[PDB]
Formats: C-alpha cells, structure tokens, sequence
C-alpha cells in the first residue's frame, strides 16, 4: 500500500493539497473567529478544531483587521442592506461575475469575495439555517478549485496574497477591494 | 450604527412566503 513513498515529483511544490487546504482553512476561521460567540455551546462552523500552523494563524489576522474596519462602514453596509435577499444562488453568481467582469483578470477582488460570503454565512447565521453555511463555503471551494486554483498556482499559493498586503498608506487597499465590489452593488440596484 | 429598522415585518414574511411548501 505504501507503493513508492508519500509525495513523489512534480514541479510547483504549493500544488493544490497545500491551497485546497488553506482554502477551507482560512474561511472556516475569519468565520467562527469575528462571530464566534463567547459561551455558544455547539458551534455551527463544525470541520477543524484550530489551525496547526501559524501561516494561516497571520493571514486570519488580517482578515479580522480589515473586517473590523470595513464593517465599521455605514456605507458598505447600507448596500449589502439595500440588496435583498431571494437568491444566494443567483446574486452570489452575479455578484461574483460583475467584480471582475473587464477589470483585469486580476486576483485582488478575491479577498472582498470572503467578505461578501461573510455576510450570507453570517447574515444566515441569524436567520436559523445553518445549513446555508456548509452550502455556501461549497461555492468557494467549488470557484477556488475550478479558477483561482490556476492562478492561485501561478501565484505561489495563498502567499501571494499577503505578499501583496505589504505597501504602504494601506487606505488604498480598502479603496480597492471597496470599489470593487462596491460598484457591482452599485450596478446591480441602486433603490433607497 | 444599531437597529436596521427594517428586518421585522420584512424577514418575518420573506420565511412564511408559503404555508407548508
């Protein structure tokens, strides 16, 4: 059964074991991580106890950061407000084409895709349907494992990501993964 | 920066929709 060894050759080390893994991984903290609720017996984000190594233990810090900050804003917010609720299915695949619709095939607008999710696992969360979680995380594997997944590869995994999270004024950033998906929640309805 | 002020009425419908589906 051992046939030759455990993880023969082949070139591009951060293949997708080690990027498939960080991809349930990750989400699966930012998640129990801000909504964690102290004293909730029963956690709802049921798959992995605590992440082993502390890669992941600083990229979630950052998705807290900026989740604390980005959520403080009555803007964003008010827009994810504004957007109704009928179809995860369809927004969700909507939403998800309109941010890199001509852009530029670049990769940033990933990052403001945790966070759109965040609300529906969340914003779900509330609405008593647990169910909606496990459904949902499903998209993101499912997109991470059929896009990102070539790119993320030429990428050097999820290093990249927080190899880019390294300039300057970072008020740029949040401008960025803002005026990204802001606009597609611009677009898609603009109703007060 | 509390209460939506919109999630009542609103939610409480958008389940009920159809008794028994």
């Amino acid at each position: 059964m051992d046939g030759s060894g455990e993880q023969p050759r082949g070139g591009g080390p951060t293949s997708s074991e080690q990027i498939m893994k960080t991809g349930a991984l990750l989400l699966q903290g930012f998640i129990q991580d801000r909504a964690g609720r102290m004293g909730g017996e029963a956690p709802e984000l049921a798959l992995d106890p605590v992440p082993q190594d502390a890669s992941t233990k600083k990229l979630s810090e950052c998705l807290k950061r900026i989740g604390d900050e980005l959520d403080s804003n009555m803007e964003l917010q008010r827009m994810i407000a504004a957007v109704d609720t009928d179809s995860p299915r369809e927004v969700f695949f909507r939403v998800a084409a309109d941010m890199f619709s001509d852009g530029n095939f670049n990769w940033g607008r990933v990052v403001a895709l945790f966070y759109f999710a965040s609300k529906l696992v969340l914003k779900a969360l509330c609405t008593k349907v647990p169910e909606l979680i496990r459904t949902i995380m499903g998209w993101t594997l499912d997109f991470l494992r059929e896009r990102l997944l070539g790119w993320i590869q030429d990428q050097g995994g999820w290093d990249g990501l927080l190899s880019y999270f390294g300039t300057p004024t970072w008020q740029t950033v949040t401008i960025f993964v803002a005026g990204v998906l802001t606009a597609s929640l611009t677009i898609w309805k603009k109703m007060g | 920066c509390e209460a939506l002020k919109k999630a009542l009425r609103r939610h409480r419908f958008l389940w009920q929709r159809r008794q028994r589906a």
